[PDB]
DNA sequence: CCCTGTCTGGCGTCCTCTCACCCCTATGATCATGA
DNA sequence: TCATGATCATAGGCGGTAGCGTGCGCCAGACAGGG
């Protein structure tokens, strides 16, 4: 509504902006209503399609694990690498830069010290065993699952996580809801992933994909900037460069498809007869 | 996806203590389909020992017993 | 089922087994006494539909009804859905040994013990304390120590406090989510009628005081005490299973 | 029971006040065009007994 | 000027807007609807006329016989309420009817009847309404609740986005009829037209055009405009109107006058229009390729051949137009099909029919109603002609007939109730333009498309079912008799008539059980708009957009006051001011604003003439004369709040009241709370319990009178004048001169209503309020009810309240009350259960209600009489015996395990020819003697009365002032005195005074005939015994107290006198609540309800202390008068120079426990008036007084809130819900314990809690939760033996109702097993 | 046979508390009263 | 002594010479319509 409620609780409230009150309490309370009535049909579901899975040995014996990298929405970094990371027993070992030196042997539980011990290095990518990835026939081993949650140590055998794990999804349900270019922020170097890039008469890099993503590498080598980048933006700079803050590198429209080209020449017209593959439509208030 | 998931097993009484029972009984019954009470839900219908806490303890010594 | 007025509203089982053999009889006698010809036909379908009305009815069109709209109970109506079988009498029962009323605070308590009646703990621990009395030599006989336990003598009181002392009981919040809903504690004896609970652990159960009512259990046997002890007692479970963060935040 | 009436002129709703109305001989959709085989061919009957049924 | 009891007590009030219309008589919609019901309606309709005068005459099957109607009448019910509440019948009236039967004769139909005969019949009984709204229909007050549905007539929804999934709106158009039919025209997604009937399957719609007797010549002819060529010489030139063309592309060069005008390859403009319009250009040329695709109107067919050249609604080609060419036609008439103007939907539709006449459409809607049989004409024809064009089958009512005019533009809003060919054209008219772009859809929710059923209207729909259901059994009988030999009785029977409504006020889901434990909740309960029951939706099913507020709410149904949880804005409630239209829409009033000045004239609105006109907000400044102060002024034009200018306005509000409902205008600050607080408040302010001395509310908002007096639980004076006895039994009126009746002398008794049981447990009393001698005003209380106080509405009462944490006792939302409280007797509230114990009928003998009783001594027979049957008045404990009963067996009535009580009543029933016993004899000379003197006292009180008139006469005319009483009394007749109208007056005191002793012999002679008479009671019942015991429920913790803005809570302890915070003059405070549920709970209104009502305490304590020191009365003018005038302009303004010196007092004696403060609702209190009230009695500014500790006795820091707040004991106690189960009964089928508590019973471990212990490791704890101590019955007995001897140890076994599911399973063909 | 629309089956929170309601109508037989 | 009328007790599944139903919604998978 365009005209908003000046008034406050300590002052009164007229009828009218008290009626409009009334709206949003009573669009909120059959939201809680019908929002448990779904949360609750949404826990009996996990609970029983999880229902059997018991943590039935004590280690399966595989190596393919899934790579954990703190999630990049393209803004500041959510969710760090010390809480994703915590406590999961390694996939493979791994390795600071100072290549062929061990820092964590390849079954060892990240701890807290641990953690920390990743954070000073700045680990890129510490490659993890999960549930997902077992061996386990009939169960899921100890060692892929990790620590005990809401105890310290490794998850003991036995105690049947499939039921554990479907209330902790459906639990905060009642909580839940029910009904142009690439600015930059911080400064480090600019990677770019899964480009086909080529040089314009001005002496910039244009794209030609859409599969392009930007990515800001930091001082000591993960990545705090992503941006996925459309089919024939136009780049300010280059892959390997050096940005600072607050500087726009890339340009494009939105609202047409760029179709450029990589080699120099003529443009001719083949399999392009008038009349039925091209019409003739004349612009008429503009020219061209 | 989940409930295709949980109706989609080799253990009829989990399939039936969940959605549709006529189906899955009647599926399980022209096949001669044969639950071995496989974990915990057919565990709780039947009045015995969950295979997950002391029950799992239990459990491994009446398998090794088999 | 008696109603107590004469007359027996009988289940719709029993109705529905009346129809079948109702007419599977007047079958029996029209092929008895012959069928006119092309005759031998409406009574089998009038059975077929009784049969199908019986094993699952409304799966067939239009179901029946003895009153007055509703659609009357077969037996695939007993096996499904909630209200059957399954879901109502065999995965989650009634309990003996149980009791129910109003929550409050009571901030004088450990975190491992919550204020429960000297009614609800008279109530619940029955047996205890006839087993108590004739083992003491107090009665002689179960009858002599129920009809005391009745009259609530004065060393009955002893008894209980006898009972009680290292003996967990069950506290449930009625919409239990996650796991932390239930949990174990040690009771003390409340001159009242409500139950006193330690106000930390309300951040678990998401309960606050506004007429918020919880049930106690008592586990009988000594390995269902073992595990109210070392499983699921209140100091136990400080953590969250969601996460690592304290599930004991002063509110 | 074998009746001789006229099926459309004559709309049944009307007539279904009365007696004489469960429903037509069908094994089927339509109300089946029923053989007379005792009118036609089996006049007079009952010599299985008079057993007064039971 | 005041009333007198406005004398003794007036409250203050706050308040700016001076009132126009008052609050009218708040159980209006009830008494109106059934007084609409039930009453003798001459021209026809409404009420029982409208049903006798639709299902009758019944004529028979071609026999010329007929059943004709000519009236009817409602006898006398046998039994009044407190008779039928007693014993428990309906309470009902005989319905007389009068019918009439004629024979006719053969070969004329139009020639004389032989015989008429016309006489009484009894057919059914129809319960009637008491005066306070309600029925009683076995014993048990019930409620029959308003139903909110759809209105009849058309409606136009559009299927918006989710069909076909590609965004392609659809359109339908449902006629909702009253009662018939339904019809149900929509689109496709290939823009084909569809009917349905009662969503039955789906055909063409303009199958149904022809079966109304059109042929496809006519339907185009309707439904498209004409195009015309004319074969002029030239390529068959064209008639061309260019707004046809308003944005089309043409094909070719179209010039005419020699000029070009319109080139190929453009579009034709609308300056191009206005040139071909302007030169009046009429025939243009087309090329061959124009008419490739036109569409012809109707047929042509050629003169020589015979034959059909082409077919109606086809499109023309070459061969086509060569074949008409040379047949001599020159016009062509074609159709205009475009793209945005108009579809040719109709022509598709046209095109998808394979019907050709009237029979082949008539045949198929016959086939489509009922599946697979021979159709034949005349079933098709009678089969169509029922279904939507008959009086009997099909009736839209004046409001279906209202809403199909009014929705389709016509003028009159009065046609017939059946449809016609013109209303179903119209509906396929605005759906097509609908579909083309111009005009709306109609929303669902808005309140000019819900009508309001009532009690009135839908027991004459029950009444009406139950008489179709007879006609359809007279029609059997009519005309398969002998005539003339019978009756009009022997035809028509009662029992469908009774039986159909009986079973609706008997057990429908609207005729619902009264919440009954407050005044407040009947008045409140009586006045709901439920959305569910008979016609309308569903919980579980529906929906979104109806749990919402619309914006057209505003002053007909309130928006705060709604039940929380699964029924949300479906169980509304009628607001304040709100009416029922003529019709049965919502109407509400408002104030007609002429050009300049607000008249003070009342004007109704509905909620459709609300939307056109502009309304003006209720709380607009204006000065002194209706000129709105400001120049900007917040209004509502259609709809949506805006700020409009100031004499662009239609009306005004009347009050700043009526948005809201009575539930929620009694909470005082209501513009201060979060809507969410307020409706918590006004739901909890409905589930009060009356205490044992109700005080009153300091902090009101004066439409406490309203919902007391218009209500009935308080005995208001009908005729004013003298109280002469006054007792806490009766109360007697002496009628004042002025207000009197000639004859029949008159002096009222008003006979109270004592200790009975409400439906809620609780104890309605009357209290006299009147002392004797007494003035007494018509309209005016006498006898204060439950809750009630000097005719107020006092639900809770008003206590010392702190606003601190104190130690943990209060922490989530908990209350810490003083023992105080608990020692004045104030929340004491007095509870009434009633035990019953039938005498049946078995085997062996009947049963034994006498005392003489096996297995028992003298210490349980000591409570019991000579008799069976415990004493009146001998207080018991829980598990007594209070009916002795042994059958041929101990199973005597105890007191169930818990409740103590004191036996205040015993009710004894016998069935008619069981011997009674001698306590049936005490309580029947008991009540003999009971109403012999009352009735004698009846004769005594009004010849007293009678005396006083013959007294009052004679003071004049021939008067004896010492011969008067030398005689005996009942001769004051036949002295001195001519003919005049005192003789004329004696005489017909004569005539009173023998009426009063035939009537009196008569009346006792009948009331001792019901009183030694037997009752009709169950089948095989001897006698019946009702105890009445009488708990007092104190206070304890655990109990639910609320404030009214939602600030619960559980008492947490009941605190010494001396732990009180207390202040720096000696004060312990009563109870301490919480501060911190303030402002995340955003109920703010509750600091300044606590904050005013240290005002109205302080003002109440300089009272005290001016009259307890015995101050003469001019000090007392002065400070009464200076505390009321106090405020800005405001309404009150009284003078106390007025009250001569006697009333100053006594309204000091009742002012000195604190003055009363009426704050309306959105025009209340603002805070400066607080302050300067505040400032007025000696308290601090800000409200806030230093506390110190009643622990350590040193001072709280930082100076904390107290004051009073009227705070409310709510009926969920804490020894009503605790339960305890060790071992109990166990159930039947299955073989676990029983649910409930009145059954001894165990709680659900539910499947939450098992999967809550599989979330643990406990293993053993789940197999002895759900084998051991729930199901196993070997295993629960080897448990109890091993408990009992200290052996801590299970057996399993297996759950018994797991063989209950093999049995279930194993019962159909499947086998299910266990192997090994 | 390869889509594409229709149809009819499934499913839609937990725990507790309260209250009412749970055939009446028609036909046949027996008894009493009146002629 | 016989006949007639009235009252009381005992006994079954739309009620009628048709029509009642009408305010959920999604998903999904089989059955079939159109081409
Ligand atoms: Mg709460
Ligand atoms: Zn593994």
């Amino acid at each position: 509504i365009e005209t908003p409620i000046t008034a406050n609780f300590r002052e009164g409230l007229n009828v009218l902006q008290y009626f409009i009150s009334t709206h949003g309490a009573r669009k909120g309370l059959a939201d809680t209503a019908l929002k448990t009535a779904n949360s609750g049909y949404l826990t009996r579901r996990l609970v029983d399609v999880a229902q059997d899975l018991v943590v039935t040995e004590d280690d399966c014996g595989t190596h393919e694990g899934i790579m954990m990298t703190p999630v990049i929405e393209g803004g500041d970094v959510k969710e760090p690498l010390r809480d994703r990371v915590l406590g999961r027993v390694t996939a493979e070992d791994v390795l600071k830069p100072g290549t062929a030196d061990i820092l964590v042997p390849r079954n060892t539980l990240l701890h807290e010290q641990w953690c920390d011990l990743l954070e000073e290095n700045s680990v890129d990518a510490v490659k993890v065993r999960s549930v997902v990835s077992c061996d386990t026939d009939f169960g899921v081993c100890a060692h892929c699952y990790g620590r005990d949650l809401a105890r310290g140590h490794i998850i003991n055998k036995g105690e049947a996580i499939g039921v554990i794990a479907a209330q902790s999804i459906g639990e905060p349900g009642t909580q839940l809801t029910m009904r142009s270019s690439i600015q930059v922020k911080n400064k480090g170097s600019i990677k770019l992933s899964n480009v086909k890039s080529v040089v314009n008469s001005s002496g910039k890099l244009v794209i030609t994909s859409r599969n392009t993503e930007l990515k800001l590498i930091d001082e000591f080598g993960r990545t705090k900037e992503s941006y996925k980048v459309p089919y024939g933006a136009v780049l300010a700079k280059g892959d390997g460069e050096q940005v600072a803050g607050g500087e726009t590198v890339a340009n494009w429209d939105p609202h047409t498809m760029p179709v450029i080209t990589e080699v120099s020449g003529f443009v001719r017209f083949t399999d392009m007869i008038d009349g039925q593959t091209i019409t003739r439509q004349t612009d008429e208030l503009t020219g061209l | 996806g989940i409930t295709k998931a949980s109706l989609a097993t080799e253990s009829f009484i989990s399939a039936a203590s969940f959605q549709e029972t006529t189906r899955v009984l009647t599926e399980a019954a022209v096949a001669g389909k044969r639950d071995e009470l496989r974990g915990l839900k057919e565990n709780v219908i039947v009045g015995r020992l969950i295979p997950a806490g002391t029950g799992y303890a239990y459990h491994q010594d009446r398998m090794r017993r088999r | 089922v008696p109603l107590d007025g004469g007359r027996f509203a009988t289940s719709d089982l029993n109705d529905l087994y009346r129809r079948v053999i109702n007419r599977n009889n007047r079958l029996k006698r029209l092929l008895d006494l012959a069928a006119p010809d092309i005759i031998v036909r409406n009574e089998k379908r009038m059975l077929q539909e009784a049969v199908d009305a019986l094993l699952d009815n409304g799966r067939r069109g239009r179901a029946i009804t003895g009153s007055n709209k509703r659609p009357l109970k077969s037996l695939a109506d007993m096996i499904k859905g909630k209200q059957g079988r399954f879901r109502q009498n065999l995965l989650g029962k009634r309990v003996d040994y149980s009791g129910r009323s109003v929550i409050t605070v009571g901030p004088y308590l450990r975190l491992h013990q919550c204020g429960l009646p000297k009614k609800m703990a008279l109530e619940l621990f029955k047996p205890f304390i006839y087993g108590k009395l004739e083992l003491r030599g107090l009665a002689t006989t179960i009858k002599a120590a129920k009809k005391m336990v009745e009259r609530e003598e004065a060393v009955v009181w002893d008894i209980l406090d006898e009972v009680i002392r290292e003996h967990p009981v069950l506290l449930n919040r009625a919409p239990t989510l996650h796991r932390l809903g239930i949990q174990a504690f040690e009771p003390v004896l409340i001159e009242g009628k409500a139950i006193q609970l330690h106000p930390l652990v309300c951040a678990a159960y998401n309960a606050d005081f506004d007429g918020d009512q919880m049930a106690v259990h008592v586990p009988l046997t000594l390995e269902a005490q073992l595990e109210a002890r070392a499983l699921m007692m209140s100091t136990n479970n400080i953590l969250s299973p969601a996460n690592g963060e304290p599930i004991i935040v002063p509110s | 029971l074998f009746v001789e009436f006229d099926p459309e002129v004559i709309h049944t709703t009307t007539i279904n006040a009365t007696r004489g109305v469960s429903h037509f001989v069908r094994f089927g959709a339509s109300p089946a065009i029923v053989p007379s085989a005792v009118i036609h061919q089996l006049s007079v009957y009952k010599p299985k007994d008079i057993v007064d049924p039971a | 000027v005041y009333s007198y009891t406005e004398k003794k007590r007036i409250r203050k009030d706050f308040g700016k807007r001076p009132q126009v219309l008052d609050v009218p008589y708040l159980l209006s919609i009830q008494l109106d609807s059934f007084q609409k019901f039930i009453e003798q309606d001459p021209e026809g309709q409404y009420g029982l006329e409208a049903a006798f005068r639709s299902v009758f005459p019944i004529q028979s099957y071609s026999g010329n016989s007929e059943l004709q109607y000519v009236s009817y009448r409602l006898g006398e019910p046998v039994f009044d309420v407190q008779e039928c509440q007693i014993r428990g019948v309906t309470y009902s009236a005989p319905l007389r009817v009068k019918l009439r039967l004629v024979i006719y004769e053969r070969e004329a139909p139009e020639g004389t009847v032989k015989d008429i005969k016309e006489q009484e019949v009894y057919m059914g009984e129809i319960p009637l309404m008491t005066d306070n709204g309600t029925f009683v229909i076995n014993g048990t007050e019930r409620v029959i609740v308003s139903q909110l549905h759809r209105s009849p007539g058309v409606f136009f929804d559009s299927d918006k986005g989710k069909t076909h999934s590609s965004g392609k709106v659809l359109y339908n158009a449902r006629i909702i009829p009253y009662r018939g039919s339904w019809l149900d025209f929509e689109f496709d997604p290939k823009d084909n037209l569809f009917v349905r009937i009662d969503r039955r399957r789906k055909l063409p719609a303009t199958i149904i055009l022809r079966a109304l007797n059109y042929t496809t010549e006519q339907i185009l002819d309707l439904f498209f405009e004409k195009v015309i060529f004319e074969i002029r010489d030239n390529k068959l030139q064209m008639e061309l109107v260019p707004e046809r063309l308003r944005g089309e592309t043409a094909s070719f060069d179209i010039e005419a006058n020699g000029k070009v005008y319109v080139e190929k390859g453009r579009r034709i403009t609308a300056r191009h229009i206005r040139q071909l319009e302007k030169d009046d250009v009429k025939l243009i040329e087309v090329p061959v390729e124009y008419i490739a695709g036109k569409v012809v109107a109707k047929d042509y067919i050629d003169e020589s051949t015979g034959e059909l050249i082409c077919a109606a609604n086809m499109e023309l080609s070459l061969d086509l137009l060569a074949k008409l060419s040379q047949s001599g036609h020159k016009r062509i008439e074609t159709l205009f099909t475009n793209d945005l103007d108009h579809g040719p939907y109709i022509s598709e539709t046209l095109r998808v029919d394979p019907t050709n006449d009237r029979l082949s459409a008539l045949v198929e809607i016959y086939r489509m109603m009922r599946p697979g049989e021979p159709p034949t004409r005349e079933a098709a024809e009678s089969l169509f002609e029922n279904l939507f064009f008959s009086e009997d089958r099909y009736d839209l009512s004046a409001v279906g007939r209202m809403k199909f005019n009014r929705s389709l533009l016509r003028e009159e809003i009065e046609g017939s109730g059946i449809l016609s060919k013109d209303d179903i054209i119209d509906v396929m008219k605005k759906l097509i333009d609908i579909r083309n772009g111009k005009g709306e859809v109609d929303d669902i929710d808005h309140l000019g498309n819900r009508r309001i059923r009532s009690v009135g209207e839908m027991a004459e729909n029950q009444f009406r079912v139950g008489l179709v259901r007879v006609e359809r059994a007279v029609k059997e009988r009519l005309s398969l008799g002998d005539l003339d030999t019978l009756m009009p009785q022997d035809m028509i029977n009662a029992k469908p008539i009774s039986a159909a409504v009986k079973e609706f006020f008997g057990s429908s889901q609207l005729s619902q059980f009264m919440d009954q434990n407050n005044p407040l909740s009947e008045i409140t309960h009586k006045r709901r708009i439920s959305a569910l029951g008979p016609g309308g939706l569903t919980r579980e099913r529906a929906g979104f957009e109806v749990r919402d507020v619309h914006p057209t709410h505003y002053g007909r149904v309130c928006p705060i006051e709604t039940p929380e949880g699964p029924n949300i804005g479906l169980i509304n409630s009628l607001s304040v001011y709100a009416q029922t239209n003529e019709y049965g829409f919502l109407e509400t009033p408002y104030r007609k604003v002429t050009d300049g000045v607000v008249t003070d004239e009342i004007h109704y609105l509905s909620a459709i003439e609300e939307g056109n006109y502009v309304i003006a907000q209720a709380n607009s400044n204006l000065d002194e004369e209706g000129h709105f102060v400001e120049d900007l002024v917040t209004c509502r034009s259609k709809g949506e709040s805006s700020l409009f200018s100031r004499d662009q306005v239609d009306y005004m509000d009347v009050s700043t009241q009526q948005v809201v409902s009575v539930g929620a205008s009694l909470i005082p600050f209501l513009e201060h709370d979060d809507a969410n607080r307020a409706l918590m408040g006004a739901n909890m302010q409905r589930q009060a319990v009356p205490t044992l001395r109700a005080d009153k509310p300091l902090v009101g908002t004066g439409m406490e009178r309203a919902v007391a007096v218009d209500s009935g639980v308080t005995a208001v004076a009908k005729r004013g004048g003298v109280v002469q006895y006054v007792d806490a039994s009766r109360i007697v009126i002496k009628v004042n001169e002025d207000e009197m009746y000639p004859g029949e002398a008159g002096i009222d008794i008003y006979n109270l209503t004592k200790y009975t049981r409400s439906n809620q447990n609780t104890c309605i009393n009357q209290m006299p309020c009147v002392s004797l001698g007494e003035p007494v005003e018509r309209g005016d209380v006498l006898a204060d009810g439950p809750s009630t106080d000097l005719g107020e509405l006092a639900l809770g009462q008003n206590m010392r309240v702190a606003f601190m944490p104190w130690n943990g006792y209060n922490f989530e939302d908990s209350i810490l009350v003083s023992e105080r409280v608990v020692q004045e007797d104030r929340f004491t509230t007095i509870h009434i259960q009633e035990l019953a114990c039938v005498s049946r009928d078995t085997k062996l003998g009947p049963e034994e209600i006498t005392a003489d009783i096996p297995n028992v001594g003298e210490a349980a027979l000591s409570k019991l009489d000579e008799s069976g049957i415990v004493y009146i008045g001998a207080e018991v404990t829980g598990g007594d015996i209070l009916v002795g009963k042994v059958t041929p067996k101990d199973s005597s009535l105890r007191v169930p395990n818990g409740v103590s009580g004191t036996v205040i009543d015993v009710q004894v029933f016998t069935r008619d020819g069981v011997e009674k016993d001698k306590r049936a004899l005490e309580i029947e000379e008991m009540q003999l003697k009971q109403a012999k003197k009352d009735l004698s006292e009846e004769l005594q009180i009004l010849e007293a009365g009678l005396f006083s008139r013959i007294r009052a006469v004679l003071v004049a005319g021939g008067v004896e002032a010492e011969k008067l009483d030398k005689l005996p009394r009942d001769r004051w007749l036949e002295l001195g005195l001519t003919d005049e109208e005192k003789q004329n007056q004696l005489e017909q005191l004569a005539e009173q005074y023998d009426e009063l002793k035939h009537e009196f012999e008569k009346k006792l002679e009948a009331k001792r005939r019901k009183i030694t008479q037997g009752d009709d009671l169950a089948p095989g019942v001897l006698k019946i015994v009702k105890v009445y015991l009488a708990v007092k429920r104190r206070i304890q913790p655990g109990d639910k107290m609320a404030g009214r803005h939602g600030n619960k809570g559980v008492i947490s302890k009941i605190n010494p006198i001396e732990d009180m915070p207390y202040d720096e003059n000696g004060t312990p405070v009563d109870i301490v609540l919480n501060p911190l549920g303030v402002p995340s709970r955003m109920n703010i209104g509750q600091i300044l309800e606590t904050h005013l009502g240290m005002a109205a305490k302080g003002i109440g304590d300089k009272i005290n202390a001016m009259l307890k020191q015995q101050q003469e009365v001019a000090k007392l003018r002065e400070f009464i008068q200076r505390a009321y005038d106090l405020g800005a302009d405001v309404r009150q303004k009284v003078d106390l120079s007025t009250f001569s010196d006697e009333e100053v007092m006594r309204l000091a004696e009742n002012l000195r426990k604190g003055m009363p403060i009426a704050t309306p609702v959105f025009d209340g209190a603002k805070e400066a008036e607080i302050k300067e009230l505040l400032k007025l009695g000696d308290l601090p500014t800000s409200g806030q007084i230093r506390l110190y500790d009643g622990r350590t006795g040193e001072q709280f820091e930082r100076p904390v809130t107290v004051g009073y707040m009227y705070m409310l004991k709510l009926n969920h106690l804490v020894d009503d819900k605790m339960h305890a189960r060790s071992t109990g009964s166990y159930s039947l089928v299955t073989q676990q314990p029983l649910g409930g508590k009145a059954q001894f019973g165990g709680q659900r471990f539910g499947e939450m809690e098992v999967w809550a212990l599989e979330a643990y490791g406990a293993a053993y704890t789940l197999q002895e939760m759900l084998t051991v101590k729930s199901d196993d019955v070997n295993g629960r007995t080897k448990m109890y033996k091993n408990i009992v001897d200290g052996n801590h140890q299970m057996e399993p076994g297996m759950p018994e109702s797991f063989n209950v599911l093999l049995k279930e399973i194993r019962s159909l063909g499947i086998n299910i097993e266990l192997e090994d």
